[PDB]
């Protein structure tokens, strides 16, 4: 089986939220943080087609790099990866399952409370700007009939009441209310546009981002609240 | 009380 | 107000002389270090439209790098800065201006004792080279009829008495004599050629790098001598 | 002396294998690792005016291309090296010899027991390889009438029983058979082609690379075995 | 104290 | 030990 650019680049991605990952038989890639409170899934255009674990996935996609592009990756005789070029072989030790967290199946998620999005360019300020004014904690809510996203430095904020980054999402025309609050370190999602489908019910809730290319599924931190 | 995405994991 | 990406880099090169800043109403910014060894002035293209001190300058200039061209810069209802568009809105703190070392007046430098220049490239060299060399101390002097700078590493020589790098600036036509000692700690000016104004009297002294974009003004240290009894 | 940026770019692959150098009149370098596994060697079209050790050639060549291609390296009045600019000047010390370790002469490399050649794009695959396979040893055998190298990470495999990398070089069409193992910590060879000469008799053995610029000869481990009867 | 004679003047 | 039998010959 061959690689494309494109899939090693979703993989590379996938690496920030699990430096491991189980690859399975298919067009269908997931993974998930080891704490449970991120998930990812896509569909990608290459075929795999042996079911291998890789402990270290972002030092496999290195490796990746300093082969050609047509090289072959199968399973060695030992169990192992192969990966064959024109003059030379690579050999990449297959993982133990034991070793690796990976989602036991694919993410069914419900039918959304609320759907809003997100564009590209106030993603990736929502992420550049985090590390340079401290926001570790992000909450989707309803202000003055709008979705906004507030950033707030949980460390010197515990109540979260100092909002030091506002993002408007859009307009929404309704008469619920929420108030989703998302750790900034499961925001793994790669540069883009989302569909933002946010869930709740009683004390459980999660939200969705829906890419052109992969999905992130994010849990709420139990301060959430949402009235329907 | 839970943290993660296990109520969906297991569906 | 909208500051560009010129005033933001002349802000940035400020940051490395002093890690907070006043801003006044205009088109004029200044600084100087804590200890008051360096001074440092300039002429934005930009209008500065409220007086604001800024603690963590070079954090303030680490968000407007991320923010959008047509952000507007205003001051927020409780009194701090607010950096918002149509779409997002930042705030990051005023600060107390007892808090943030500011000069008193613009050191406006009427009077030098020797003018002379140096290019941009060889003021490169000379900031890359001392790196190199561990110079942490140039002089300014007159050697055969010529203005050059000698580098020393003046913590393994006190009397300065060991030439690690010497650069010629130009020729001198006279006989005044001259050491202009400058730590090179103080040597913040950002890269291009600059117009080198030197002046003492007694044991007083300071050397003006007069740029395209910003001035610098330089204490002189103790060690300097010079002789104008012509 | 004038060194040229061929010259100087020799110099800086010669650092990687010994932190000094001893350069001696002529149109000659050569250089040794201090534990003298590593010795490699090159023709220059400078000629080199007079002798002087060099202990620190990272920091001399990063101060070289500092100043103009057309600078001119001597001896300095106080027993040390001087790069004269058009407008500056650089001292740069010289070392004792005793201090610096260096080959006293260039290796005379017998003829070789097999021959082989290495791609410019193969070395650079088996460099980067090496790095993410953490693979510090290498062996070079005959596989199918095929020369080849196999990477290995001793630590974790201490018989080196489990190939991690494998590069085919050429064709072998003999009854002979060798095992030469290399130090991947001492394949310092800059990018290029090289020819390989390997060579081996009793307990020694040694590998030459010869390049387009420059030869680099290596010592092999003392796992090595090679059966020249057939 | 470095050019505070200049900007005390 | 190493290149030693090739520096001194």
């Amino acid at each position: 089986m061959k690689l494309s650019k494109d899939t090693t680049a979703l993989l590379k991605n996938f690496a920030t939220i699990n430096s491991g990952i189980m690859l399975k038989s298919g067009q269908f890639i997931m993974t998930r943080a080891v704490n449970g409170t991120t998930y990812a899934e896509a569909n990608i255009s290459d075929v795999i087609d042996f079911d291998v674990a890789i402990y270290d996935l972002n030092g496999f996609l290195g490796i990746l790099s300093l082969v050609n592009d047509d090289a072959e990756i199968s399973q060695s005789e030992d169990g192992n990866i192969k990966i064959a070029d024109a003059r030379s072989t690579i050999f990449w030790p297959a993982a133990d399952p034991s070793t690796v967290v990976a989602p036991n199946k694919p993410i069914p998620f419900p039918v959304a409370s609320a759907v809003t999005e997100i564009k590209a360019e106030d993603l990736q300020q929502l992420l550049r700007v985090s590390r340079g004014l401290q926001i570790d904690t992000i909450a989707i809510t309803v202000k003055e009939g709008k979705i906004v996203i507030n950033g707030f430095n949980k460390v010197e904020d515990s109540a979260l009441t100092r909002v030091k980054y506002s993002l408007t999402l859009g307009d929404y025309d309704g008469e619920n209310t929420f108030n989703f609050i998302i750790n900034m370190a499961n925001m793994k999602m790669q540069p883009g546009n989302y569909k933002l489908l946010l869930w709740a019910k009683g004390k459980q809730g999660a939200a969705k981002f829906e890419g052109e290319h992969a999905n992130y599924v994010v849990a709420l931190e139990a301060d959430s609240t949402h009235d329907f | 009380e839970p943290e993660g995405l296990d109520f969906l994991f297991d569906a």
